[PDB]
């Protein structure tokens, strides 16, 4: 695309520049410029690339429920016209293209390249992430195959990273706490939500005592997200 | 709340 | 441009929305188009106007500023190539056409066709913080000229406003509170900018028993903002 | 720190 002719590293470069300034959709941009040059990612390449992505994604997000909370009320009221609903729909629409961007990426060509448990899960989970910023917004005779696309993307990544990683590893935790969010709040189950959390919880614990004191301040930190998620549901 | 996804 | 097939009502309705979501670009192209349907803004819009395009321009400086200081950090260090001072510039021509494309609104046809006090001060002062913004970046032979245009703005904006609006009104004072700015930061006049901000200060506080509770309120609040500045630079 | 201009 437009990043075809800048270097792989000045791509890389510039993501963490706009990181810095706070520029995620540059960031975005150099990044996906960089997965387009074809070569696997590194892990801070992949970070990257996630903290770009989740950040315009967030931005539209947080704004589509703004807008759709203000169509909501307008359907309980006065009515205003087509507009509250266009705008949704416009937000809807860049929030999609997004995600198929995203989406996109990982199907050509970074899941089937990546043949690590640490990559390979990585790009499973942000499949599964992606699919559920779909859902969020799906209301169409797709919803029950985007809400399967999620959760078929988050089952391998859980079987992968059981396998292959231990109950600490940060991946694997960030994992199990987002699958355990689209239990709750997509597939309307919040007992499997909760219960993973809590085995999520526990083993990790129990992991604790082989890491070292920066490992263990990173699983630590994803632990009280999962602790905060559990003394919310129950 | 909302409940929270990775950071 | 892309706006033109949509009607007035619902680009200041969309506007509104598109604040409420802090969707800012958006916020500013419906305000563009609300603008070029060719009649007078109300004190509202001129309100949704600037508080867009504040929004746009205010995180293309923060970013410009983030990006600068690395640059010259790098000039102070080991040579890191081309990629800081492009980036650098590609914020700053975007920064660059934001404002240009306020300016051209306010000259096209905005300013001449306000005749009242109170839109014909907005929109020149608007235009100082406009061409303010060009200032904080500009380097080259055009910096001069791009000073005094701003210089010149607010200038008359501060003629009319002593002439036709009370030393209380929060447009006049806002306005004594940016070119207080513009000379502390732009013009090199830290003496112009004390004695500016502290004269309005003083004839501001003289004038507020006039007010009503919730104009004493709106007032203050921009009085506080000149003591703030006073507090720093003295 | 910075001086501030309107809001
Ligand atoms: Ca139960
Ligand atoms: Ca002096
Ligand atoms: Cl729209
Ligand atoms: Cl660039
Ligand atoms: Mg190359
Ligand atoms: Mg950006
Ligand atoms: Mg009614
Ligand atoms: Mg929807
Ligand atoms: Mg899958
Ligand atoms: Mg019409
Ligand atoms: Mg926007
Ligand atoms: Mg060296
Ligand atoms: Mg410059
Ligand atoms: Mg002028
Ligand atoms: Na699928
Ligand atoms: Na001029």
């Amino acid at each position: 695309g437009a990043m075809g002719s800048m270097e792989r590293a000045s791509l890389i470069q510039k993501a963490k520049l706009a990181e810095q300034a706070e520029r995620y959709e540059d960031m975005a941009a150099f990044m996906k410029g960089a997965v387009e040059k074809g070569e696997e990612l590194s892990c801070e390449e992949r970070n990257l690339l996630s903290v770009a992505y989740k950040n315009v994604v967030g931005g539209q997000r947080a704004a589509w429920r703004v807008l759709s909370s203000i169509e909501q009320k307008s359907n309980e009221s006065e009515e205003k016209g087509p507009e509250v609903r266009e705008y949704r729909e416009k937000v809807e629409t860049e929030l999609q293209g997004v995600c198929d961007t995203v989406l996109g990426l990982l199907d050509s060509h970074l899941i089937k390249e990546a043949g690590d448990a640490e990559s390979r899960v990585f790009y499973l989970k942000m499949k599964g992430d992606y699919y559920r910023y779909l859902a969020e917004v799906a209301t169409g005779d797709d919803k029950k195959r985007i809400i399967d696309s999620a959760r078929s993307a988050y089952q391998e990544a859980m079987d992968i990273s059981k396998k292959e990683m231990p109950p600490t590893n940060p991946i694997r935790l960030g994992l199990a706490l987002n699958f355990s969010v689209f239990h709750y709040e997509i597939a309307n189950s919040p007992e499997e939500a909760i219960s993973l959390a809590k085995t999520t919880f526990d083993e990790a614990m129990a992991d604790l005592h082989t890491l070292s004191e920066d490992s263990y301040k990173d699983s630590t930190l994803i632990m009280q997200l999962l602790r905060d998620n559990l003394t919310l549901w129950t | 709340v909302r409940c929270s996804s990775m950071s």
